[PDB]
């Protein structure tokens, strides 16, 4: 059913390997991943971020209006 | 007889070890009938004398065919 051999065609495709001995294991992992990652993060900042910077802003307000309400209004002991 | 021809004839003339590497090409082509598949390790040189003993390994391994009535 699902086994390699007759999962799909594929033709004229010819793919390039070499021996994990043969090769490093992190060939340029700063040099080319330090970028890499900036990147990545550029593009997703501005869709990942925005919300939950809403979610800080509310949580501080809340917080903040929170120990408002709990704090003492001096109005109410006027007279 | 043969070296006086050479003499005669063949005298008026003119007085980076490879490395293997273990990769693989693949060549995926699912319209070919058979697959073809050809693995192998690096080998000794001509005056290596491990050819000998190879070869005998070689020939135990044998080859097959669907033709052969073995």
């Amino acid at each position: 059913g699902r086994e390699f051999g007759h999962l799909t065609r594929m033709r004229h495709v010819i793919t390039y390997s070499l021996s994990p001995f043969e090769q490093r294991a992190f060939p340029h992992y700063f040099t080319k991943g330090i970028p890499n990652v900036l990147r990545r993060t550029r593009a997703c900042i501005l869709r990942v971020a925005p919300p939950f910077v809403v979610f800080y802003l509310v949580y501080t307000w809340g917080t903040q209006e929170f120990e408002k309400s709990k704090r003492k209004n001096p109005a109410a002991y006027e007279n | 007889q043969l070296l006086d021809l050479a003499q005669k004839h063949f005298s008026s003339l003119s007085g980076t070890p490879c490395r293997f590497t273990g990769s693989e090409i693949r060549h995926r082509d699912d319209a070919l009938p058979l697959a073809h598949v050809a693995i192998a390790v690096e080998g000794p040189g001509w005056a290596n004398p491990d050819n000998v003993p190879l070869q005998v390994a070689n020939a135990i391994i044998g080859h097959y065919d669907s033709t052969y009535g073995g």
